[PDB]
């Protein structure tokens, strides 16, 4: 979907050339739905607050329906709600929600959660109504920069082992997201680790390191582990990725209150484990606009998580390369507890240039762009690609 | 017909004032086309060239923004269009307008809004003040205080200038 | 620097819930005493109200499914400045009350880097 | 008002590289030290000709006892590899009242100045600036190299 | 792994997004810059090749377009908010200058004024007439599309350029399609995928 | 400074056949380069103006293939290879030397009637008339109570012929006080109309309201 009015089917092989194009009459485009899993029917939503039903098909497409929402209000975005339902949230400028009951497509509490620069809200659906369940402004001075959430996660394995066989039971709690706070004159990046549900911090971790606040800084969310990167001096003037990764104790072998025969806990009360972490921060040559992570259809492989830089250069640096509980290497000399194979800190992470996607290729993404992970079959490999200003895959 | 202009403005002006109308740009080439209004007097008749370019090219029987594509003017009622013209000659343009705009409607008069009050039978709207009423899920034009009915062939008559947003079954 | 607690119904009123407050004693240590918790019939999903005069007003900073026999760890959150920053609620089996901790936040790494050696000029 | 300028010239003269297209390297300048901007100062160049010059300028400065001005100035190449790889610019008063420049040749990941406590720390290593500040390709693997073969 | 397979697999797509100026370069005279994407911090500008779809280079500068212009030809810059001004060579984009003293020059770019120099369509079809001796030459069907010509060269390497449809745009030389191009992916905002696919017990036995 | 005059004021023309209409300036349209720099347009009610050709015998993009142009110097012409119901509304000359005027207004009149009444509303009064999808273009609609005509206060609409069936339409209403209204039970709208024979009226009681 172009941020004009037009859709398009653009082949991944053959070297994307044009399967079929569709011209709107919306002016300008916002987001992209399939109406059911049959991955038949799309609804596409104007900037203007239409919106439009189209049938893909082989042959070329059929506008099969157009019309307008229910307020004739100019739209900021939208938010996909349940598949089943058939329901989806509408955020217009204005700030208003708008329940969005589409068509038939021929307690159960329902929770959907969007940020500002402004704040982190949360909001809850029942009995066919928005309300909101409550609110965390930043204030005045300061403003809200980064944020993220978990997406969803294919289970393979509950804990990370150790040499001895021993296990330290990574920290697995599906209702998360991070984000950042910059405040001037203070100089300090706040990061925040927080319940989405219900806003509980569990976390504060501050960086009085000079930062910038000019240069791009970014977040994403893994399995079990966050990374968020900004710039800074005071250790040096570098580009600083940081990790922090959850684990439910600290302890060698400890599964602190998870046991689930039949506890079936509540998220809603409070009642939930609170985990601990470790951090590190390394060392990296280029500053980072954008980074995201790569997927399969399982969660198998090294997550791999991929960057997009300022000169629009890609590169990929696997999961294990930025392991907290690391050591510097003088420690770990047949130091048996420690892992099968750590590799070890390495804070000073050089940039490897076999790496790197786009190898001699420009690849000018624009001031706003998107990296997606589109997962494959055959799960060494995996898409990810480039949406924005320009189109690129892998 | 997809690269296509949006027009803004006000309902009531007084008589012997400028009369202000922005359009709006969602779609490309802004430099390369001379940009123009219309003006459609009810009476069957229509007149305006007041042609621009993205540098001064001022042309009188009119500002541009460079930075939002959204061109403006300020100078009796009529009905106003934005529009698109081919811009062929070097500082004269070469007319052949397309792509119309969807339309702006101007009762200069010193009277006031006035919500227009609905009325049952199909759907009628009693004398109102201005024009015009929107009904939704035939109509003919409204007549001189201005009335106005929709037939059946329920009623969500809406009117911008009022903001009287009214819904009503025949 | 009193606070005043309290959950809301969000269309009747805020029923007051409770009352600090917040003394900075030492050079860099705020600390938080319970001047009155007002205690009355608790039960089920509630919204949370937070607010100290002067400085911060947070109306809606937490909801949670709220029982009599109180058993939450209440976080407030500090920085560098003895300035009230956030206000969150946390489970702890072992109060059987509300009782309130001050944070400071747990200060960054700042990860090392290859230093200079010592005297590797004439050695 | 006495402000900075950076004069520099990559050279592509010892390399034969000339279907180069100029538009693919950047460099890019940063201010840490003794900065009363409540922003430290930073830019980014590009060429300027074909021996290949990049120029700052207007940069702002200290001024009074030995007042420094720590900027850092980033060399690279998206399709080479430049073997500085790091530059340290040091903007110093003399006591007869002109401003004495000072640059070093430090590497990704080290101090750039010592740690304050050690006695007689080691010093990094000042590169000939008459003609103006001198960038170079690695002279070992004058390229990036970005694509791995088999065999 | 890389040697092998290093373009083959990789998939790029270069976008410009609807023209809003084209310049003529001062040497290589089959080449212009081709400015695009007007934004509000910044616009997209590059050197193009006129004969084909070869892309020479590309840079976002963070201009609004109308400070673009040329010298008195060197492609002069001028910030207005401030006095920053940025003078970039043509052919290979160098920063031959800046200052904040003061702009050098400008010169705002002219119209096309192509129409009654070199311009006719008249039986629904296109001729390239002589400014005089208007003999008629190198005439051309409409398309089913036409918006404009973007660009015209009379000298020996010929070329022509045409918006043909909104998004669809064509290259002429002496008439013959030359080169095709679209720019209707310029910006994407939000993405979907589909995927394509491929197309009692006794009586068992024998079956 | 060039005034333009579209010859015919109202062409009716049956559907299928070509047609050609007729345009004159005061000066000559003709280009150095041989453009003539005028342009044709069509305008369906409801609708934003929409250009059919753009040189005087030329087509727009986006135009279909039926319609074409002819003439030079002072006169131009619109030419429709074949007439269909669908391109009913006004169209309109322009010239693009100096001064662009729109004049014209060429009201194509293909056409060489169903009576609808509805009762009054709970509020003052007004009942409705409609004569929707009238041919033959000729009715005048007054008001008949207890045998006395009303025809004044009669605020009457009428639009133009429709695009597919290529029949007019027009409304009327009589406006009263329910004062003025309600003193009288049973009302009628009777129409004189062309297409019939004998003059037609509807009337209504309470009834269901
Ligand atoms: C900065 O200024 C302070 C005095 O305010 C001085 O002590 C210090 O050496 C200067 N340089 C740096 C790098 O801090
Ligand atoms: C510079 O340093 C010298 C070191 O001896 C000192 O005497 C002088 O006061 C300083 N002043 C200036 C202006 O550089
Ligand atoms: C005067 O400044 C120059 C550099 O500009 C310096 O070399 C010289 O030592 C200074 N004079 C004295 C007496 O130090
Ligand atoms: C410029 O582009 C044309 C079109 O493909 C090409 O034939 C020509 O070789 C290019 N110029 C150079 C110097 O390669
Ligand atoms: C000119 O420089 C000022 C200084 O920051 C900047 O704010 C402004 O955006 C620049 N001009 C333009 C057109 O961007
Ligand atoms: C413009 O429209 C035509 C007609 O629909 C179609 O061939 C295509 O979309 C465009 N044609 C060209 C030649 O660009």
């Amino acid at each position: 979907l172009t941020h004009d009015g037009f859709i398009g089917g653009l082949d991944m092989v053959n070297k994307g050339q044009l399967i079929w194009k569709l011209d709107l009459e919306i002016d300008q485009g916002v987001k992209m739905f399939w109406t059911d899993k049959n991955h038949d029917e799309l609804v596409v939503f104007s900037h203007d607050g239409h919106y439009l039903t189209i049938e893909v098909t082989k042959d070329q497409p059929i506008i099969k329906s157009r019309s307008p929402l229910s307020e004739r209000k100019t739209v900021d975005s939208v938010i996909r709600l349940n598949e089943h339902d058939h329901q989806y949230l509408i955020k217009f400028e204005d700030k208003d929600h708008l329940l969005f009951k589409l068509n038939p497509g021929k307690s159960s509490h329902i929770f959907v959660t969007e940020h500002d620069t402004n704040g982190i809200y949360g909001y809850i659906i029942e009995n066919d109504t928005v309300k909101q369940t409550w609110k965390k402004a930043v204030n005045s001075k300061e403003k809200m920069v980064a944020y993220s959430k978990r997406e969803t996660t294919n289970l393979n394995t509950l804990g990370i082992t150790l040499g001895d066989k021993s296990v330290l039971y990574k920290y697995l709690y599906p209702n998360l997201a991070a984000y950042l706070i910059a405040n001037e004159e203070h100089h300090t990046i706040t990061f925040n680790l927080i319940d989405t549900i219900t806003g509980e911090i569990l976390i504060t971790q501050e960086h009085k390191d000079s930062p910038d606040f000019r240069f791009p800084m970014d977040i994403v969310f893994g399995e079990y582990w966050v990374v968020y990167s900004y710039f800074s001096s005071e250790p040096v003037p570098e580009q600083k990725l940081v990790v922090v990764e959850l684990y439910e104790s600290l302890t060698p072998d400890e599964r602190l209150s998870n046991s689930s025969d039949n506890f079936s806990y509540d998220p809603l009360t409070g009642h939930i484990n609170k985990p601990q972490f470790q951090t590190k921060q390394f060392i990296f040559p280029e500053i980072i606009k954008t980074m995201s992570i790569s997927k399969t259809t399982d969660d198998i492989t090294t997550k791999a998580i991929v960057m997009e830089l300022e000169n629009g250069q890609i590169t990929y640096i696997p999961k294990l390369l930025l392991n907290a509980r690391g050591k510097p290497a003088e420690e770990m000399a047949k130091d048996k507890k420690k892992e099968f194979m750590a590799t070890p800190y390495t804070p000073v992470i050089p940039i490897n240039d076999n790496f790197i996607i786009t190898h001699f290729r420009n690849l000018l993404p624009g001031s706003d762009s998107q990296l997606i992970s589109i997962p494959t079959n055959l799960e060494s490999t995996s898409i990810i690609c480039d949406l924005g200003l320009d189109v690129f895959c892998t | 017909a997809q690269v296509q202009l949006q027009q803004w403005g006000a309902g009531l002006l007084k008589p012997s004032e400028t009369l202000s109308l922005t359009c709006a740009v969602y779609g490309g080439s802004f430099s390369g086309y001379y940009w123009s209004w219309i003006r459609q007097p009810p009476g069957k008749g229509l007149e305006w060239i007041g042609e621009i370019n993205h540098s001064g090219s001022t042309n009188y029987n009119v500002d541009t923004s460079k930075n939002q594509f959204s061109l403006k003017l300020s100078s009796d009622t009529a009905v106003y269009y934005c529009a698109r013209g081919l811009a062929g000659r070097g500082y004269y343009g070469s007319g052949s307008y397309l792509r119309w705009g969807q339309g702006t409607l101007v009762t200069v008069s010193s009277a006031s809004t006035k919500g227009p009050s609905v009325f049952p039978l199909g759907c009628l709207v009693k004398d109102y003040f201005p024009e015009p009423v929107t009904v939704s899920w035939h109509t003919f034009p409204a007549v001189l205080l201005y009335s106005l009915s929709s037939v059946v062939t329920i009623c969500n008559v809406n009117h911008k200038p009022s903001n009287t947003k009214v819904d009503k079954k025949v | 620097d009193i606070l005043q607690l309290s959950y809301s119904d969000d269309a009747k009123d805020a029923i007051p819930l409770g009352t600090f407050e917040i003394d900075s004693t030492s050079d860099g240590n705020v600390t938080v005493t319970t001047v009155n918790i007002q205690d009355v019939e608790v039960s089920g999903e509630y919204c949370l109200n937070a607010q100290i005069e002067g400085k911060l007003d947070m109306p809606c900073f937490s909801y949670m499914k709220l029982r009599t026999p109180l058993k939450y760890d209440l976080i407030v959150d500090v920085d560098e400045d003895n300035e009230v920053k956030q206000v969150s609620l946390s489970y702890d089996e072992t109060n059987d009350a509300i009782t309130a901790t001050v944070r400071y936040p747990e200060a960054g790494p700042t990860a090392p880097v290859t230093k200079l050696k010592k005297k590797t000029k004439t050695y | 008002a006495r402000r900075g300028t950076i004069k520099g010239r990559l050279d592509l003269a010892a390399s034969n590289i000339t279907g180069f297209v100029s538009t693919r390297t950047s460099f890019k300048l940063y201010q840490i030290g003794n900065f009363s901007t409540e922003y430290p100062y930073t830019s980014t160049t590009m060429f300027q000709d074909d021996e290949g010059n990049f120029e700052f300028a207007n940069l702002p400065l200290n001024d009074g006892v030995n007042e420094t001005t720590y900027y850092v100035m980033y060399p690279a190449s998206m399709d080479f590899n430049l073997k500085p790889n790091r530059i340290l610019i040091e903007f110093k008063n003399l006591e007869n009242g002109t401003l004495q420049l000072n640059a070093f040749k430090n590497f990704f990941g080290r101090e750039y100045f010592p740690s304050k406590d050690i006695t007689y720390p080691e010093k990094l290593q000042s590169m000939k600036v008459h003609p103006y500040i001198t960038v170079e390709l690695l002279h070992k693997a004058p390229i990036r190299s970005y694509l791995q073969a088999r065999n | 792994v890389f040697s092998d397979d290093a373009f083959i697999t990789d998939w790029q797509l270069a976008n410009l997004g609807p023209w809003e100026k084209v310049i003529p370069d001062s040497r290589d005279r089959n080449r212009v810059l081709i400015l695009s994407n007007p934004t509000e911090t910044s616009c997209l500008v590059s050197s193009f090749n006129v004969s084909s779809g070869q892309i020479l280079f590309r840079n976002v500068l963070p201009f609004t377009i109308d400070e673009i212009q040329l010298d008195s030809n060197a492609m002069v810059c001028v910030n207005s908010s401030s006095n920053h001004w940025q003078k970039y060579d043509l052919h290979d984009w160098f920063l031959l200058e800046e200052g904040v003293d003061n702009a050098p020059s400008t010169t705002i770019l002219p119209q096309s004024s192509y129409l009654n120099d070199q311009v006719s369509i008249k039986n629904n079809e296109l001729h390239i007439l002589d400014e005089q001796s208007k003999l008629a030459e190198w005439k051309l069907e409409l398309p089913q599309g036409f918006n404009k010509v973007e660009y015209f060269h009379r000298e020996d390497p010929l070329a022509l350029v045409l918006n043909v449809n909104d998004t669809q745009y064509m290259g002429f030389s002496a008439l013959i399609p030359v080169w095709q191009r679209d720019e209707w992916l310029t910006n994407v905002v939000d993405y979907a995928v589909l995927d394509v696919f491929d197309s009692s017990l006794w009586n068992a036995y024998w079956l | 400074d060039v005034v333009m005059t579209q010859s015919p004021l109202s062409l009716p023309v049956t559907p299928g056949e070509p047609a050609s209409i007729s345009c004159r300036s005061s000066q000559t349209l003709m280009n150095r380069n041989g453009n003539n720099f005028l342009d044709w347009y069509l305008q369906k009610p409801g609708q934003s103006p929409q250009l059919l050709i753009y040189l005087g015998s030329n087509r727009a993009p986006g135009v279909p293939d039926r319609f074409s142009g002819s003439g030079s110097g002072t006169d131009f012409t619109l030419r429709i290879s074949r007439v269909e119901p669908e391109d009913v509304g006004v169209y309109y000359c322009m010239q693009a030397l100096q001064t662009p005027s729109f004049g014209g207004g060429t009201k194509v009149e293909i056409r060489r009637p169903s009576v609808f009444i509805f009762p009054p509303s709970d509020e003052t009064a007004s009942v409705v008339c409609l004569l929707n999808n009238f041919y033959p273009r000729e009715a005048k609609v007054q008001w008949k109570v207890d045998n006395a005509l009303q025809s004044g206060n009669s605020q009457e609409s009428v639009t133009e012929q429709d695009s597919k069936d290529s029949t007019y339409s027009l409304s009327s209403t009589l406006t009263l006080s329910k004062a003025d209204y309600e003193k009288h039970k049973v009302y009628a709208c009777e129409v004189t109309h062309q297409g019939l024979s004998s003059p037609v009226t509807k009337s209504f009681n309470r009834g269901e309201c």
